[PDB]
DNA sequence: GTGAAAAATCTAAAGCATCACCTT
DNA sequence: AAGGTGATGCTTTAGATTTTTT
């Protein structure tokens, strides 16, 4: 049997709310090292991989690995019961077709043991290895929320350069287009709103606009993400939870393919 | 009714028929006669009592005329329980003494009956009585008390169904004895102390001609006001007898005198008139009397005249000192309508409403008139012709003779021989085919043919309430998923333009093998020719092979293409004939255990799939069980005003039904957020195929007899040719005469044909079978997807419009081929090769191997045997093919294209708005612009800059504001002409354009105005009052004719403008909105799907919707999309368990 | 005539509040008791009485009894002029079908009039008979009103059944299930968010949510809901308005008759 | 060249929410002198008139007189994605045909640069004769805003009627008619809660309704405002600023003519 | 004139972003 | 003094109705 209990559970629902939006169904499991996901979108676009590992939880007991491709809507509209101090304890059987969550108020009153069913489906299996990233960034959560948010009235392409003064967020669009640079932090004390930067090349690509709306859901989930790119690989949106585990969103680009020249 | 009134009307009609020279005949002798008119009439007898008859009143060649009234027993059928046959008529003999005729038991065999084919009949009872008043007695004495026991299910208890009561009486004699309208016969009067004698000559067969009176009026009118009957007068009134026209004026309303004239539109139709100019009223009512007593006619005809011309000459002569009544014999009825007891009231408006297969935008006089006379009548606006006679008169007497001329030739030439050939098959007279829809005349003909295979008849079905299907749910829709109507994709597919072609090369294989067996198939079944007369047979069975093969090697090419309706003339009847369904056999698996006939691997049974579809309430079985049960003691209004309060345990079932669906369409609006729920399911029908043939078989006798008549209408026409060249005008006459009748005889049965499918489904139909209409469209909706799919493989399909397919093939296709045959009949017979392909298919998926026929009744033989008569007819090769494309996302225009012939002539337009009714008249001549206009053009791209080179220029119109266009055809330019269907206090609380059109015209002119039922409602929306919705911006038209001052104060207290100064159209109407609706239309023809095809944007004044533009520029991007699987490598596969 | 006065404007608007949706159509009956409104929308499933007494009013004066058939969303749209603290001031005359309102501000500087009309009507009173409560809880509104908004997304029947040890809400639907567990607090200070059940016998009854959702508009107005259900009794829902009224929903459950067996 | 920069940012974005509904597209003024607008309704009824004055703001650059036609939804969706405390520098060019915006934060790592296009628009420009105004009424922005977005509950246009004694805002329609009356203030200090009334005449006037709804969008941007009018002319509103901008709104009154005698 | 489907409105409800309040 | 949280207006979209073509 999997049970997984955790204190402070406003992570669990904010990080599966930033998992409703960008993708419809995702696959569960489960193994002794942690819980993880590596489901593509509907688009075959986009990715989201989760590593929520075993070690930062309260009380982790697992059995084997298992993979139980569960929707996402429901459970983030199911959770969002959950209050936002909440106690949450996944609980799944062996071999069942329904799993429980268990919800423990501040209040130590109040318990909510709420249940879902299972329904199967057909998703390809990836696997990603490690590739050296040219270009990685640690940007605040709040500070990237306002960039998907102030780009995205402007069109739905954009440009994310690395360069030697920086890092820069571009997007044309039909009203005419956005430039926001940001330089690396020097002499602030303070590690969770500051931005660092480290480079091995100057890096020029562009991304699907809309897809890091749906990514930066997870705005206050943690205060710090990771943003990664290098030549021709998915662009690398690594959002840390505590010392639970990460999440990385895929976002394939749309590489310029050699047609007029 | 009292009696007394019964033979005061019956001595009153008689001496009127009198005056009208139907003499009756007294006397005993031969008679030869043509019924052109049936009454039911009372008659006393010899015996001096009570009695009912009908009269026929039938006219001879040289104009001599005269009626008979034959007594025949009216009666119907009540059915008993086995063994309680005798002792409800020993009790019904001692309970109406002097008032049943007679009792007797006529056995008949029955339609839903179990082991019916084992030999037996159950015996009815059978009940006649002398008149139609104590008919009518006893059927409100019985019916309803044993109805509602076989709803909810003394020897009187013991009947179960009454059957055979709705039919009318004269209707019923009309079958019985066999005398139909429009037939010769033989009468022998061989005195009262017998009844009159009447048989059948069919060795005559030319039409005489009778006595007709055509009128049409004028009325004077106060402006802005239709005419009152109670202060206007008959402004003149115009009148034909067999083509000769008199007109008859009044002196004191127009400007001078006018003689003699005459007017002819085109040399098939003379319009001789001569005028006759009276000074007042009395002069023109009384001489226009006299001349109908001197001619005496027989059948009336009238255009629109039983809801307005009868009633206002009616009310006009009742108040000067005459009588309709005691003058012409003209007055209402139950239904509302003008019945003569002497004549037939023609209302040549009902044949353009049932038969012309026209829309609701071409029943006024013009449009009719034009549509099928071929001419256009004069244009008279109805508000100024009174002051345009005032000057002079002589274009108001235009209009009116046009109106008779037109009335009157749209009756002898379309109305009068189609009715006259409609009621020698159905029994009714000639003012019932008429009047009556097409269920209720293929009701009647359905009438004679199973009173001709001895079977009692179905009751006309009673209402279903409280709908439960699976569990609670009340429906408030229950429907059959109607033919799959599709266009599967839009735009331009012209002839000669090049378009894109994948092929499968494995369909082309499977071609290989069967170009043989589609050759020997178009042969041994579509011409019913073997091939042992054909020598050709090599020849075309290895060039096949040769352009197959040329097509096989290349499966993706770009060429042009070849239109093709590949469609059944009429499917509906086919796949009826072919499958033996009838609505009478369709019977689950109990009634089929019941049969002594379920032997081992029995045929009887067919299989048949259908999709049944309900839209019903979320409530369960509880949540309406609550609704009745609390409904049980508490008031409602009555129906009569000033009337007690009434409980629901008295209420007639339709107003509970209302009241339970409106308290149903308010719980569960706040519970469920919806009022019914969409649900499409499957159903299976077992269909028997031995029970009575008076149906399927009856469809066959049409159709052969429609195509022994399209033989003979054939070679009737090519006689008529050669007579025509030669010029002897007695053949001529003969054989034009003979033409018409045979082609009205196969119009009125293909008009028959059509509507067998439409009536079974009907409302109150005595054959009601849901499963018909639903396995038959389900198969006409599978045959045509086969269709759709094989075409989909072999080339690219268009539009599937539930009758057949329209289809783009490459042009190197075998298409036709020809065949020389030693045959003397058929020397040369040629096919097309797509069809025989469809053919062929659909007989090896579609052959009724067990389809049944009887051989030996006695010894009960019944012989399986295989035909299928669904043929794909194609229309050959169309020039042009145009589909619109929606806004909404990702569905497209369906039912609706338009088709071009080989000309270039408009081949078929269809479901288009350019002759909707209820749509502005800028939206309407553009469309019919724009069609004509398309077609130029050399590439695909040349085409839809050609149609922007026009469709532009319904912009330049509107952004210049109509500048240099002249305002005095601006105003009919944007008025709306939308029609009503009920008063407004029957709309109740609903709130819409029209209806508040319609109030702002109760609170500006008298509430006169919106009495009248199909108020044709203008309105157009202003400017200065926003923010509101549109309902509140609709302004009449009728303003602009008004005062001025009346104008002025109207507007302020309309549209809220106080400090307005102008008050020009121009300004007041705002040009947004309607620069909106004519780019809604042009992206619904044009702009999406030019956007479709890839192609630029041919009109760029309109913008697209945010999914297209979008779209476009992606693909129009430098940057192109690359996905993840494709990018970086996989790992591998995996499932989920439970 | 009548003249009234009031101080605390809220806890009039506020009541009105409750009153917008449920029901359209209004009988006052005034007294010297105070006014009275008897209401039951078309639904037939729902009934409000809504008593506010003369003695809580600041200033009250009668003549007769009166009828005023008056719908109730008209002045939902009227009410929510004045402020929070503004005085609320009703006119009537002895057989005027004009009501004059005036909302006199605190500060005595801002005052205001409106008039409304009254329609004519023929509305059967029902009677509340008084019967004993098998269960009745008093429990804070924000809480009852946040269960109600989240059980509504879950499904649209609602099992409440009241025990010993407490309550439970069970929701169960397409999107899945999920019952919430409370029970009585013993070792509370303050009462504004304390619970408190009495038990009788175990009730477990099916009822709507959406007029649920309907009722708890007014959770602003009281801090605490006395709901008391019995055996094929009606929900009462009792708001204790300030001091001097209280506001009571009268819910017919939807009582399942056995058809399956 | 233009360079605009400006601390306070609220002072602008509040503005275009009080615009993108009143007027679509409008053309600007701007001088030595700071920024003037009069802009024209969309359906010509109103017009506006926006006073900024130089030394309000931070620091202007302007080398002559420039007309620019923006747009106002679209500068309105730009600035819709700002900060309150953003500090914003306006740019634009003599002969090219874009106007830049620069956000930069106090925090002094968060800047970002945007592009706006522009098209050519032909407005007409009025002026407005300087006449001495019989009423002129003082009240705070809340209770201001407040009455007319609620008194529009009751009809579609509204009635003024000044005398010494007060100002009366009737309003008539459907439901009925709502009068306001307003009182005399002497023991207030601070001046935004300070109603005052000045009089010349007794005055009445008819005035749109709905106009007085989207007038009332500009009331976070201001504190008091004064409502001034005079014989048969259009109201006047004024939004004054602290020494930083100045507001104008002109509503033409429909005056009722003699029709009905 | 079946049924499927279209055009054109209100309309009522779900979801969302933005602003007022309140506590940490 | 700022982010959570609830109220509430804004926005979009399914849908209920009518007329009409098929
Ligand atoms: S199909 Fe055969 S078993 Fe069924 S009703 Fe007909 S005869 Fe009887």
């Amino acid at each position: 049997m999997f049970e997984a209990r955790l204190v402070q559970g406003s992570i669990l629902k904010k990080v599966l709310e930033a998992l409703k939006d960008l993708i419809n169904e995702a696959c569960w499991d489960i193994s002794s090292s942690g819980v993880n996901l590596q489901s593509m979108d509907s688009s075959h676009v986009s990715l989201v991989q989760l590593t929520l590992r075993s070690e930062g939880f309260d009380t982790y007991r697992c059995d084997r690995n298992l993979a139980m491709g569960v929707n996402l809507t429901s459970m983030s509209k199911i959770l969002k019961c959950a209050g936002n101090e909440d106690i949450i304890t996944l609980r799944a059987e062996d071999n069942a077709d329904t799993l429980a969550l268990v919800f423990e108020a501040p209040n130590q009153e109040k318990v909510s043991d709420y249940e879902m069913k299972l329904m199967d489906l057909d998703v390809e299996q990836l696997g990603i290895p490690e590739q050296e990233y040219s270009c990685v960034v640690k940007m605040p959560s709040g500070e990237f929320a306002r960039i998907c948010r102030d780009l995205s009235h402007i069109g739905d392409a954009v440009v994310i350069s690395c360069a030697k003064d920086g890092v820069k967020f571009s997007a044309s669009g039909e009203l005419g287009n956005g430039n926001i640079k940001l330089s690396q932090t020097s002499n602030v004390d303070k590690e969770e709103e500051a931005v660092t930067i480290e480079m091995n090349e100057p890096v020029q690509l562009t991304f699907a606009l809309r897809y890091l709306n749906f990514f930066t859901k997870a705005t206050p989930l943690s205060s710090t993400v990771t943003l990664s790119m290098s030549a021709d690989v998915p662009l690398v949106v690594e959002y840390k939870i505590a010392d639970m585990g990460h999440l990385k969103y895929y976002l394939a680009p749309k590489i310029e393919d050699e047609e007029g020249s | 009714v009292s009696a007394l009134k019964r033979l005061e009307r019956s001595q009153w009609t008689d001496k009127m028929d009198l005056r009208f020279g139907f003499e009756r005949l007294k006397e005993p002798g031969e008679k030869t006669g043509w019924l052109i008119n049936m009454h039911p009439t009372e008659i006393l007898d010899e015996d001096k009592r009570l009695g009912s008859a009908v009269d026929y009143y039938f006219i001879q060649d040289d104009g001599s005329r005269f009626k008979v009234a034959l007594p025949y027993k009216p009666y119907f059928y009540i059915a008993t329980r086995k063994g309680c046959e005798r002792e409800v008529s020993s009790f019904l003999s001692k309970k109406f003494q002097g008032k049943i005729a007679k009792v007797e038991t006529v056995p008949k065999e029955d339609l839903d009956l179990p082991n019916h084919l084992v030999g037996l009949k159950r015996n009815y009872i059978r009940l006649s009585f002398h008149t139609v008043e104590d008919l009518v007695k006893v059927r409100k004495e019985i019916s309803p008390a044993v109805k509602k026991n076989r709803e909810q299910d003394d020897q009187l208890d013991n009947i179960v169904d009454m059957r055979e009561y709705d039919v009318p009486y004269h209707i019923r004699l009309s079958i019985d004895l066999k005398i139909h309208v429009a037939h010769w016969y033989n009468v022998r009067y061989r005195g009262n102390a017998f009844p009159v004698e009447i048989t059948r000559r069919d060795d005559l067969v030319e039409r005489p001609d009778p006595v007709v009176l055509a009128f049409a009026i004028a009325t004077t009118k106060l402006p802005l006001k239709f005419p009152d009957a109670e202060t206007d007068q008959i402004m003149m009134i115009s009148y034909m007898i067999d083509g000769q026209g008199y007109l008859i004026t009044n002196r004191e309303i127009v400007s001078e005198d006018i003689e003699d004239f005459e007017f002819t539109p085109k040399p098939e139709y003379e319009g001789p008139f001569c005028v006759f100019n009276e000074p007042d009223e009395a002069h023109l009512i009384q001489r226009w009397f006299e001349h109908v007593q001197e001619t005496k006619p027989t059948i009336m005809v009238t255009y629109n005249g039983d809801f307005f011309d009868w009633p206002f000459v009616e009310a006009r002569a009742a108040v000067h000192g005459l009588s309709m009544q005691q003058e012409i014999g003209f007055q209402k009825d139950s239904q509302g309508e003008y019945k003569a007891p002497q004549c037939i009231h023609m209302d040549c408006l009902r044949w353009v409403k049932r038969d012309s297969y026209l829309p609701v935008g071409s029943h006024n006089l013009k449009a009719a008139a034009k549509a099928k006379l071929g001419y256009d009548p004069v244009e008279l606006d109805p508000e100024d012709m009174c002051r345009m006679a005032t000057e002079q008169p002589q274009t108001l007497a235009t209009y009116s003779v046009s109106d008779a001329v037109a009335t009157y030739y749209l009756y002898m030439k379309y109305v009068h021989p189609f009715i006259f050939a409609l009621c020698t098959i159905i029994p009714m007279e000639p003012d019932e085919v008429l009047r009556k829809g097409s269920g209720t005349l293929c009701e009647a003909l359905l009438m004679v043919q199973a009173f001709h295979a001895n079977i009692i008849f179905p009751n006309k079905q009673e209402q279903e309430f409280n709908k439960l299907t699976d569990d609670g749910h009340v429906l408030d829709s229950e429907t059959y998923v109607g033919g799959h109507v599709e266009a599967l994709e839009s735009g331009v597919f012209r002839s000669d333009i090049p378009c894109r072609f994948r092929m499968n090369p494995a369909a082309f294989d499977f071609l290989l093998q069967r170009v043989e067996k589609t050759l020997r198939h178009a042969l041994e079944e579509e011409e019913k020719v073997p091939v042992e007369q054909v020598t050709n047979f090599e020849e075309v069975c290895d060039e096949i092979k040769s352009k197959l093969a040329s097509l096989k090697d290349v499966p993706s090419r770009i060429e042009c293409p070849l239109i093709y309706h590949l469609d059944v003339g009429a499917m509906y009847p086919n796949i009826i004939l072919t499958n033996r369904l009838q609505p009478s056999a369709m019977v689950d698996e109990a009634t089929c255990a019941a049969c002594d006939f379920n032997k081992p691997g029995a045929n009887c049974q067919r299989k048949m799939a259908w999709q049944w579809r309900g839209e019903f309430m979320p409530a369960s079985r509880s949540e309406y069980h609550r609704i009745q049960h609390q409904l049980e003691s508490e008031k409602f209004p009555p129906l009569f005003p000033e009337g007690p309060a009434r409980a629901f345990h008295e209420l007639s079932r339709e107003e509970q039904a209302k009241y339970e669906k409106r308290r149903l369409a308010d719980y569960c609006r706040k519970a469920y957020k919806k009022i019914h729920i969409t649900k499409v399911e499957e159903r299976l029908t077992t269909i028997c195929q031995r029970e009575n043939s008076f149906y399927v078989d009856t469809v066959r006798a049409f159709r052969d007899r429609r195509y022994e008549f399209k033989g003979l209408h054939k070679v009737w026409k090519k006689k008529l040719s050669a007579a025509v060249e030669v010029g002897d005008a007695a053949e001529v006459k003969r054989c034009k005469n003979m033409e018409v009748l045979y082609d009205s005889l196969q119009l009125a049965h293909k008009c028959i044909l059509n509507s067998f499918y439409g009536y079974v489904m009907r409302k109150g139909a005595r054959w009601y079978s849901m499963e018909m209409a639903g396995i038959v469209c389900f198969t006409g909706a599978n045959i045509i997807t086969q269709a759709r799919e094989l075409i989909e493989q072999i080339g690219r399909p268009l539009e599937l419009d539930t009758d057949g397919i329209w289809c783009v093939l490459p042009n190197s296709f075998p298409e036709n081929f020809v065949f020389k045959t030693t045959n003397v009949k058929k020397p040369k017979v040629t096919i097309s090769y797509p069809g025989a392909m469809l053919n062929i298919m659909v007989k090896e998926g579609f052959t009724n191997d067990q389809y049944q026929e009887l051989a030996e009744p006695s010894s009960l033989t019944y012989v399986t045997r295989s035909e299928n008569s669904i043929f794909f007819e194609v229309d050959g090769p169309y020039l042009a093919m145009i589909l619109p494309a929606s806004k909404e996302e990702g569905k497209k225009l369906k039912k609706r294209y338009a088709v071009f012939n080989e000309d270039g002539s408009l081949a078929e337009l269809k479901g288009f708005e350019v002759k909707r009714r209820g749509e502005l008249q800028l939206i309407k001549i553009f469309q019919s612009s724009v069609f004509e206009a398309f077609l130029k053009g050399s590439t695909l791209e040349e085409v839809y800059g050609s149609v922007a080179k026009v469709a532009d220029y319904w912009l330049d119109v509107l952004y210049s504001k109509a500048a240099n266009m002249p305002d005095s055809e601006l105003f009919e330019l944007i008025s709306e002409n939308r029609s009503m269907s009920r008063k407004l206090e029957d709309y109740g609380e609903q709130k819409s354009t029209s209806i508040s059109t319609a109030k702002r015209l109760a609170e500006f002119l008298g509430d006169q105005m919106v009495k009248d039922a199909g108020l044709s409602c203008r309105y157009i929306i202003s400017r200065k009052p926003e923010g509101s919705p549109v309902t509140e911006r609709a302004i009449p038209l009728a303003i602009f004719q008004a005062e001025p001052t009346v104008r002025k104060h109207f507007l302020r207290k309309w549209l809220k403008s106080s400090s307005l100064q102008d008050f020009d159209i121009r300004a007041i109407l705002d040009w947004d909105y309607y620069i909106e609706r004519l780019g809604s239309a042009i992206q619904k023809i044009i702009t999406i799907p030019a956007a479709l095809q890839q192609v630029k944007n041919p009109v760029p004044r309109v913008k697209h919707p945010d999914w297209l533009h979008k779209k476009l520029l992606e693909k129009n991007d430098v940057y192109k999309q690359k996905k993840i699987s494709e990018l970086f490598t996989l790992e591998g596969r995996r499932q989920v368990t439970m």
